[PDB]
């Protein structure tokens, strides 16, 4: 059960994904990047059954790239999750139901940076921060204590280390390496990969 | 005039001119002849080359061990019926594990030939088919037409300049039943002599044959074994 | 449905329907394109509107992808269907293969459609001829022209539309290694290629450029006049 | 079947054009005169009614002016029967867009969507093309106030001002002369339609019943569309009534 | 209710000599513990150099035999040539996968001469995998015959013993005695033995009796 | 049944065993799991044997198609990309196939792992099969990014040795395939049993 | 499988142009919308006294509040009756309400639009007058073979419609009672129809707050007092 | 136009197909060669402008390692047929795990050519015949084989067959020069002599394309190396 | 699919220039013996015949298909007849497609035939198992009559109609004893060079004296 987490600040959206892809008792690829890029200001992060993550992500990814070419502009973060929800809902009752839990982040010149939560049943929700997997128990409860709507993006990553260290302490599965990115009006900004030497 | 446009339009004399011109295209090409005795049947096909550099076209299409056919008419139009006829013969041994009877096959081929005729938009097959086969009742020579009509003949010559060939076949028809396999090929090749002018007559290179028999499956000969078949015969 | 043959042969062997299709290609506006050294540049003349039309829908220089762009000369009708379904192939190729699109790969699938439309029952051959130009891997540019008949060629310098043969005469004569040397000389060649068929047109020339990793860029009217200012 | 009676629209003329499309543009010219203007404060639409009789009623909102969606509208000049087919298809494309992205469709996207359906019958199918020419108005999130004109061949384009139907050469000529680009707004430029509709109509004494005017303006973050009051349009014509004297 | 197949027993073993290939199997056909008939030849000759036995459910053997021969003669008339022993291998492998969702239950062993004249053996499995080996087995007794195959042909687990290439005389001793030993202890083998040998001239087939129980 | 391969500066080394068994009973000791695709592309086998044969041969066709099409010698990443697609069509119909993708292109000696559900994973060091767990331990003790080709085989040999030693389903004889720029080469086919006396004493 | 309707060099539709020419060559038909109801008057002309009048009626109801008349080819009108009635029932399934007049005639004329487009089918040779009552508003519409439906306070069609419109330019006034509008329509057809004027030849029906109701020959005989 | 596609003539010919074979007279002159040591095919590129790249246009493409191609008349008609020809060729090896014989190549193409029709079919069917004259060569275990195909769809084994505009006098000229055991290098000589004589432009490495197939050497496309050598070794 | 009209054992044996086929006239619904008069045996042209077991319902459908197929060749007058092989070949292939479609006809059939002095006898199964043996049984008759036949076939491989039918009379005599679903009525169909000859219903005399030997 891989773990995703994300946080939406006023001017920013902080997202973090575990890089470990494991099978049975061993880690296949521990640094494998789960973060996918829908467009310049809009990314997507998915977790779930192995094949469903990779495969279904290309659908939303390539089809949004087709939109920008016709109308000359990218979709809005709201239209993104919408277009993502219906396609996942239409394929939910099909012969091959997909198991994926995804966080959708993006920026807009009006709505600003946005974060949208989605389950495996394609139920869309707008929350300041959300997580996936079993790790959401040990983490999001900490965020409820220390979060404020005015929190700076600097103290964000500083706060995220408190939730991530609980995964190495109490939480059973390793997840040694974590990927961190942040999105604002200036575009995607990559950050340090947190590791415990 | 205005009645020659398609098959559906009937002439005031009650004739379809497209079917009439379908029989004309058969007369526009290589003349083949075949005959059957009480035992063996032979199909003599005349191979023609466009030039001397180009080789001779293949007028014989192998169907099955007990069945073979020669084509006279538009070349590629026989390819559609070929793959169909081969598929029908395979389906017979695929289900019944038995070779399809010769008379039953031609009746099924004549059906597929007639279906596109009355239906507008489908071109009728413009190639004639001379098919032979052997069964428990002996060999059979079945000549067809683009009109889908098919007969049963002791010997038949179709194509251009087949007039003098048929006249030779009628007078010698009484011998065709009692002759053995060797004499069937001889008189069968001398019947092909009348289909060509007095300059170019016959060679072993441009003439191929095939035979089917009691215990002998249908085989195809072109040059090697045909040379002793032709030589030793007066013309 | 509607099922019959449209294009049929002739007693001389030539195709009536296809020749009239290429005739409508020449009746359209004059479009040009060249394959530069490190870049590619497209251009097309603009029929002069009087103080009315908006240039958003009128623009005849489009982009199929970040790697490849295109221009068209002919009936504006059939041009938009090809642009749409080619962009679908660009995303479908990236959906099927993680590697990006190839200019030669996308070009053939385009002209292959016009070949299908010619021999299909009830369909019609298009009256458009499109210039497919883009960047291949390692940065090697490629310029290809389509045909209503379905064939596609390769061109270093090309001109389509009205007076395409007239501009081609200027091409073959004035195209040398001196041509398309630099980004400036490549653009000035496209302008001069549009100066033969222009009658008192002036500013009507609009240009476009794609530079290396960057996607198709439209030169502003003032940036166009900067290169047009030098003639004599 | 009877290929003798098959007209084969897909056949090109020896001049390299289409038979039906060329005759379709002429049929549009016989229709009523309709114009439109793109201004700063919004879009302007005015249409003449060629049908004139004492028994006419027109219980609907307007004759040649229809409402595509919340943010867009349209006019029509051409065959009146095939107009309802295109109007329904525009309402289908716009609402199917609202399903996926849950947002209003931009002006340029809805126009190019139907033009692909218009020319699809000229490409194949053997069915006759459409003889309907449509004007498009509305507002979108990006480009804002927009005015579009369509052709029966499927071609289209943006326009600041234009005219369709009868008197196309005279009206468009009179339009450009006094047209103020990005300057003269709804209030002022509304007097031009009445001025043009009086010149395009050969019968003098332009009547407010013989014409129809509708405008669309987004105010306070909400798109507002209405059909102008005939009693006020009369006073708007009373302006033009006193214009030749003063 | 309904079982798509039932195990019918039977055993097929094929050893490929240097220039020859010997294929031998019993005629015993049974269902569960019930016997059908004592003459049920598994080996089916296709072309001059090709003979194939099929060990498994007997009904699925005939359908493949017909579909194979359907493609064989169809290949012949179309391609004007017979299929090589190696060509039938990859052909039937694609035939098995088309039915993958409704798997044929059989053990297919191809035998005959290759293009070089050597004996070739191709062993298949119900899912359609294929491989080439000098000696293969199939069926229930295939488990019991392996040590005797790894001894005479295999030469494994002996201390400094010369490795002689197998001969026809040894094979007739080997292949029979391993079946004589298998038919004793295994219930699914016996009642007769048929041997199919194909050389450059053609097929040579003979039948040798086994224990009647 | 054990299949392992790992990427390194000098190319990739593929090390598998020869024994594929049905149940506790050994089918054949000499089974060849490694499958040939192109001179520069080499396939593997895991799980169902027939599913590896068919699809990689179908991919071998696809590798020829595009090569008979654009003649570009399709990249290794696009290979597994095309393989992922075709496998996701029948996903859920019962196809279980483990496998690996080895090859060399302009990017380098690409190594990719493909699952039954279409999972596509690149990386430096892989493994799969029943007894694969015994391989990770001995292989992960010590590492040099740049491998000496000889001791690299020894690291591959000693892996398979102790791996197949603990696992009952892994065994037979050693199969070893080095990867090179132009094309791969088969290093050796060696018995596992006789390699013990070396390591044993 | 091919549409025979093409554009004339003048732009007119030749097949539809001759469609109305067949409509004008039929029996005259008129209608008037006044006060709370709408009247439709048609003339049924048999070929002898041997044909039953009450067997087949030209005025037919569609739904409770809607009815239709016609002038043109008889058989072409029977196709529209089945398609209009079936369309109104498909309406009642979705919205569970009676169908309004504007919604009905729209999609009913769409059937005319389909057969003037889809291939292998000739256009209709009929023109229908639409009568409906919804939400207190009387609705009188006129449809043509091309499928264009308009709105009319009063109208005339069929034969001698030019003189029929001339009567409506005078005899038709505003604030006119429905009963007087019926006798007014009789005065309109007084000049057109000749010979013996009876209650069986003329066929009249109306629609009002109580709904569309066809008139019996006995009631028409009282309405013939003029 | 006042005639059908399948309408028979009073002389027993098809209006459609007759103009097909009549249309191919405007194509580019190309000649195939069958030798005891291999198969040789040459084609004239017929470039209408220096800006047009003769390297991008290819009238000879590789289906299998044995089989080559040839093109004349309308180029895209051949590309449509070669596409499906390469699909069924790999479908052969996908099943039988062997290379398709030269005969089975033309059998698949002859089937695709015979399917031409309009009514009573799907829209994905080819309505009119191709204006291409096809030459399919190759070398297999049976030895070198060269086949000729016209819009009719027939295939016949022949030593050499001329196609294109000059096919009239070229085919009679190929008869005279080619005889007996004449090999590859000796075939290229008489090939470039007859082709250069009939075409307008002079022989050049970029004005024509040449490729050969041998028993030991598979299909090998001649680059600037081999092309510039054979033109000066003529 | 359902318990529909289940059948009983089916016995057949080759002899010189002919085939003996015997089957009971009892249809059986579940454990109940319900229909005691039915026609199990059908004559197919002159030289061939068919009899079956298992579901009698599904048989009549496939029994009817053969009738229409025999008409096809009789209308042609080609001078040929369906061989027992081809019918046994068509039957094995036709019933085979029922297994791939997951709707198998549940039956066990036996085909007698006489061709040019060589009498063909054949066996088929629902699942498609087919072979040729001189003695064929169905169901528990394979557990009873089959070893009794092969006991005599060892000493007398060649038999005439005399001892063949007389042995079959003794075969079904045991089917009363150890087969609970058998019944008194049975039919004897003999195919000779004169064509199929089907005798009417017959009975069998049996000896129950084992009952009185218990008290001893």
């Amino acid at each position: 059960m891989e773990y995703l987490i994300g946080i939406q600040g006023p001017d920013y959206v902080l997202v973090a994904s575990d890089r470990v892809a494991a099978s049975n008792i061993v880690q296949m690829k521990d640094d494998h990047d789960k973060m996918f890029k829908m467009s310049e200001k809009i990314l997507l992060l998915c977790v779930g059954e192995a094949g469903d993550t990779v495969q279904f992500a290309e659908y939303i990814q390539k089809n949004v790239q087709l939109y920008k070419m016709r109308n000359g502009y990218e979709l809005s973060p709201t239209a993104a999750a919408n277009f993502t929800r219906r396609n996942l809902a239409d394929y939910l009752r099909s012969r091959t139901p997909y198991h994926v839990n995804l966080l959708l982040a993006g920026y807009d010149e009006h709505e600003g940076p946005a974060l949208y939560y989605m389950d495996y049943l394609a139920a869309l929700a707008k929350a300041p921060f959300a997580a996936h997997g079993y790790g959401a128990f040990l983490t999001l409860s900490i965020l409820d204590r220390y979060y404020t709507p005015t929190i700076s993006r600097e103290k964000a990553v500083e706060l995220l280390r408190k939730c991530l260290e609980e995964l190495q302490k109490r939480f059973i599965l390793n997840l040694p390496t974590f990927s961190v990115r942040i999105i604002d009006r200036n575009g995607i900004h990559d950050l340090d990969n947190i590791s415990f030497p | 005039n205005q009645y020659d446009n398609d098959v559906t339009v009937w002439s005031p004399q009650g004739r379809i001119h497209q079917i009439e011109y379908a029989m004309e295209a058969v007369k526009q090409g290589s003349a083949t002849v075949g005959l059957k005795s009480k035992t063996h049947a032979v199909l003599v096909a005349l191979k023609r080359a466009q030039s001397e550099l180009a080789a001779h076209q293949k007028k014989i299409l192998h169907v099955d061990n007990h069945i073979g056919i020669s084509i006279a008419g538009l070349t590629a139009d026989a390819r559609l019926l070929c793959n169909f006829m081969r598929q029908e013969c395979l389906d017979s041994r695929f289900v019944f594990d038995r070779p399809l009877p010769v008379s039953r096959l031609v009746s099924l081929i004549g059906s597929k030939t007639q279906i596109p005729t009355q239906r507008y938009g489908r071109r009728p097959y413009g190639v004639g088919l001379l098919i032979a086969g052997y069964d428990d009742m002996g060999p059979h020579i079945f000549q067809t037409c683009p009109s889908a009509n098919y007969f049963d003949c002791r010997a038949m010559s179709i194509g251009a300049r087949s007039q003098s060939a048929r006249t030779y076949l009628e007078r010698h028809m009484s011998e065709f039943m009692e002759c053995n396999l060797n004499e069937l090929v001889k008189h069968g090749l001398r019947a092909l002599r009348e289909t060509l002018p007095a300059e170019q007559d016959l060679t072993t290179k441009n003439v191929s044959i095939g035979i089917v028999g009691k215990d002998l499956e249908f085989t195809i000969y072109d040059d090697d074994d045909v040379s002793p078949f032709l030589e030793g015969l007066e013309e | 449905s509607y099922d019959r043959a449209i294009t049929v042969f002739s007693p001389d062997g030539h195709l009536f329907q296809v020749e009239y299709a290429q005739e409508a290609v020449k009746k359209g506006s004059t479009a040009v394109g060249v394959r530069g050294k490190d870049i590619v540049v497209l251009g097309v003349e603009k029929k002069s509107v009087a103080k009315l039309q908006d240039e958003r829908t009128v623009r005849k220089i489009c982009a199929l992808d970040d790697n490849v762009c295109m221009a068209f000369a002919g009936l504006t009708a059939d041009a938009r269907i090809v642009i749409n379904r080619a962009r679908v192939e660009c995303q479908s190729h990236r959906l099927t293969v993680e590697d990006p699109v190839t200019v030669e790969y996308i070009t053939r699938y385009i002209a292959s459609l016009k070949q299908r439309y010619t021999q299909s029952n009830g369909r019609r051959p298009f009256g458009i001829s499109a210039l497919i130009v883009g960047f291949d891997f390692d940065g090697t540019p490629r310029l290809y022209q389509t045909d209503p008949s379905g064939t596609y060629h390769a061109w270093k310098a090309n001109a389509i539309g009205r007076g395409a043969k007239s501009v081609r005469e200027f091409l073959e004569k004035n195209y040398t290694d001196e041509a398309i040397e630099t980004d400036d000389l490549t653009i000035k060649l496209v302008i001069k290629a549009l100066l033969e068929v222009v009658q008192s047109g002036g500013k009507n020339i609009e240009l476009a450029v794609m530079r290396r990793d960057q996607p198709l860029k439209i030169l502003n009217p003032e940036e166009i006049e900067k290169y047009v200012a030098e003639i004599e | 079947m009877s290929r003798r009676y098959d007209s084969r629209t897909t056949i090109f003329s020896p001049e390299g054009r289409l038979y039906q499309v060329e005759y379709a543009m002429e049929a549009i010219g016989h229709a009523g005169t309709c114009l439109g203007i793109l201004a700063n404060d919004g879009v302007l639409l005015a249409a003449e009614r060629r049908n004139i009789h004492k028994l006419l009623d027109e219980v609907f909102f307007s004759e040649k002016i229809y409402k595509l969606n919340e943010d867009m509208a349209c006019s029509v000049a051409g065959i009146t029967s095939d107009a309802n087919v295109l109007t329904n298809e525009l309402r289908l494309i716009a609402q199917r867009y609202l399903l996926q992205y849950q947002e209003p469709i931009p002006c340029e996207q809805l126009v190019t969507a139907l033009c692909d359906i218009k020319q699809a019958y000229t490409q194949f199918g053997g069915k006759r093309p459409f003889g309907v020419s449509l004007l498009y108005i509305g507002w979108d999130k990006h480009y804002g106030f927009q005015l579009y004109q369509s052709d029966p061949s499927g071609n289209y384009g943006g326009w600041k001002a234009t005219c369709i139907g009868n008197n196309s050469a005279a009206a468009v000529s009179m339009l450009k002369q006094d047209y103020k680009e990005g300057e003269m707004t709804l209030k002022s430029a509304l007097a031009l339609a009445i001025k043009v509709l009086n010149k395009t109509m050969d019968v003098s004494k332009l009547s407010a019943e013989k014409v129809e005017i509708a405008t669309l303006t987004r105010e306070n973050g909400k798109t507002v569309i209405r059909v102008l009051k005939q009693k006020e349009v009369e006073q708007l014509i009373k302006k033009h009534e006193e214009e030749e004297a003063k | 209710r309904f079982s798509p197949y039932a195990f019918n027993g039977g055993t097929v073993l094929a050893i490929a000599g240097e220039d020859f290939s010997i294929v031998a199997s019993d005629t015993r056909l049974s269902e569960g513990f019930s016997i059908h008939t004592r003459d049920s030849p598994k080996c089916y000759k296709l072309t001059d150099k090709t003979v194939i036995g099929c060990s498994g459910f007997h009904g699925d053997c005939l359908t493949l035999t017909k579909i194979i021969e359907a493609r064989l003669k169809m290949y012949k008339h179309s391609n004007n040539k017979a299929m090589t022993t190696g060509a039938i291998a990859a052909m039937l492998s694609t035939i098995l996968y088309s039915r993958r969702f409704f798997p044929y239950y059989v053990y297919n062993i191809i035998g005959g001469l290759d293009e070089e004249g050597k004996g070739a053996v191709y062993s298949f499995d119900p899912v359609g995998s294929y491989q080439r080996d000098s000696f293969k087995a199939g069926g229930s007794a295939s488990a019991m015959l392996q040590p005797l195959l790894d001894n005479q042909v295999g030469f494994k687990n002996m201390q400094n013993v010369e490795h002689v290439p197998l001969s026809l005389d040894r094979a007739m001793r080997l292949v029979k005695d391993v079946f004589i030993s298998a038919a004793e202890r295994d219930v699914y083998t016996g009642d007769a033995l048929k041997v199919c040998i194909v050389t450059k001239e053609g097929i040579r087939g003979e039948t040798v009796p086994l224990r009647k129980d | 049944t054990t299949t392992l391969a790992f990427k390194f500066q000098h190319g990739v080394i593929v090390a598998v065993d020869s024994r594929a068994s049905a149940g506790n009973y050994i089918a054949t000791l000499k089974v060849n799991k490694v499958i040939e695709i192109n001179p520069y592309l080499l396939g593997t086998m895991s799980g169902c044997a027939a599913d590896c044969l068919y699809w990689e041969r179908l991919l071998a066709k696809e590798c020829r198609l595009y090569y008979l099409r654009n003649g570009e010698r399709i990249s290794v990443s696009a290979a597994s990309k095309l393989l992922s697609n075709m496998m996701c069509q029948y996903r859920g119909m019962g196809l279980s196939m483990g496998s690996m993708i080895c090859g060399w292109d302009k990017k380098g000696p690409g190594l990719y792992y493909v699952d039954e559900n279409g999972t596509r994973l690149s990386g430096n060091m892989f493994s799969t099969g029943s007894g694969n767990s015994h391989a990770y331990g001995v292989m992960d003790s010590g590492y040099r990014p740049d491998l000496s080709i000889e001791e690299a085989y020894d690291l591959g040999r000693r892996a398979i040795v102790h791996a197949t030693h603990r696992d009952s389903y892994s065994g037979g004889v050693v199969n070893m395939y080095h990867m090179k720029e132009d094309g791969w080469v088969k290093v050796e086919s060696t018995d596992v049993s006789d390699l013990m006396h070396q390591y044993r004493e | 499988s091919f549409s025979l309707t093409t554009f004339s060099p003048s732009g007119k539709l030749v097949q539809i142009e001759y469609a109305l020419a067949a409509v004008a060559g039929g029996a005259p038909s008129v209608g008037i919308k006044a006060a709370n109801g709408v009247v439709l008057a048609t003339e049924k002309k048999q070929k002898s006294i041997l044909y039953d009048e009450r067997s087949v009626h030209k005025v037919e109801p569609i739904t409770k509040h809607i009815g239709l008349v016609y002038s043109g080819m008889g058989p072409d009108y029977r196709v529209l009756v089945h398609r209009a009635r079936k369309l109104a029932q498909q309406y009642y399934l979705v919205y569970q309400e009676p169908i309004p007049t504007a919604q009905l005639v729209q999609r009913v004329a769409s059937v005319m639009q389909e057969y003037t487009q889809s291939g292998g089918v000739r256009p209709f040779g009929v023109s229908l007058l639409i009568c409906g009552w919804n939400e207190g508003r009387p609705y009188l519409f006129q449809s043509d073979p091309s499928g264009a439906y308009f709105a009319w306070k009063a109208t005339a069609m069929g034969k001698n419609y030019v003189n029929g419109k001339t009567f409506l330019e005078k005899r038709y006034n505003e604030d006119l009672e429905l009963e007087d509008a019926i006798h007014t329509a009789i005065l309109t057809l007084k000049e057109s129809f000749e010979g013996q004027m009876t209650e069986d030849n003329i066929e009249v029906g109306i629609c009002n707050e109580a709904g569309f109701r066809r008139l019996t020959p006995t009631e028409v005989k009282d309405y013939l007092a003029a | 136009y006042d005639r059908g596609v399948n309408t028979f003539s009073p002389e027993g010919r098809l209006f459609q197909v007759e103009y097909a074979i009549e249309a191919i007279k405007l194509g580019s002159t190309a000649i195939g060669i069958q030798t005891s040591e291999g198969v040789c095919l040459a084609v004239e590129k017929r470039i209408t402008s220096p800006l047009m790249e003769p390297s991008s246009i290819e009238k000879i493409v590789e289906i299998d390692a044995h089989i080559g191609c040839a093109m004349s008349g309308l180029i895209a008609d051949a590309k449509t047929l070669i596409d499906k020809a390469r699909v069924e060729t790999q479908n052969h090896w996908f099943t039988y795990n062997e290379t398709m014989t030269v005969e089975s190549v033309t059998q698949a193409v002859s089937n695709l050519a015979l399917q031409f029709g309009e009514e009573d079919a799907d829209p994905g069917a080819m309505s009119r015949p191709f204006g291409v004259a096809l030459l399919f060569g190759g070398v297999d275990e049976k030895g070198p084989q060269l086949f000729h195909m016209d819009p009719s769809g027939t295939f016949v084994q022949c030593d050499a067959r001329a196609i294109g505009s000059a096919s009239e006098g070229a085919q009679s000229s190929l008869q005279e020069v080619y005889h007996k055991s004449m090999t590859l290098k000796e075939a290229i000589k008489s090939s470039l002599i007859i082709l250069k004589q009939v075409m307008e432009e002079k022989l050049n490495a970029t004005n024509i394309e040449l490729a050969t197939v041998q028993p030991g050497q598979n299909f090998h496309m001649f680059t600037k190396e081999e092309l510039e050598e054979v033109i000066k070794d003529i | 699919q359902n318990p529909m009209v289940t059948g009983t054992s089916v016995l057949g044996l080759k002899f010189e220039g002919g085939v003996v086929i015997a089957a009971d006239m009892l249809g059986s619904y579940g454990s109940l013996a319900r229909f005691r008069n039915i026609s199990r045996i059908m004559r197919v042209n002159n030289s061939t015949m068919l009899g079956a077991s298992g579901d009698y319902a599904d048989f009549q459908y496939l029994k009817q298909v053969l009738g229409q197929m025999v008409i096809d060749e009789e209308l042609l007058g080609d001078g040929h007849s369906y061989s027992p092989k081809a019918i046994h070949s068509w039957l094995t292939r036709a019933m085979y497609s029922r297994r791939s479609k997951m709707n198998p006809l549940w039956n066990t059939m036996v085909i007698g035939g006489y061709a040019d002095g060589e009498s063909f006898l054949g066996y088929v199964d629902m699942l498609g198992v087919a072979y040729e043996a001189p003695s064929l049984a169905t169901g528990y008759g394979a557990y009873l009559a089959q070893p009794l036949l092969r006991e005599v076939l060892e000493k007398q491989p060649v038999l005439s109609q005399t001892e063949a039918r007389e042995l079959v009379e003794r075969c079904m005599r045991v089917l009363y004893y150890r087969d609970a679903r058998s019944y008194n009525r049975f039919q004897i169909a003999t195919v000779t060079e004169k064509g199929v000859e089907i005798e009417g219903p017959l009975s069998a005399e049996t000896n129950w004296d084992i009952a009185h030997m218990i008290s001893g």
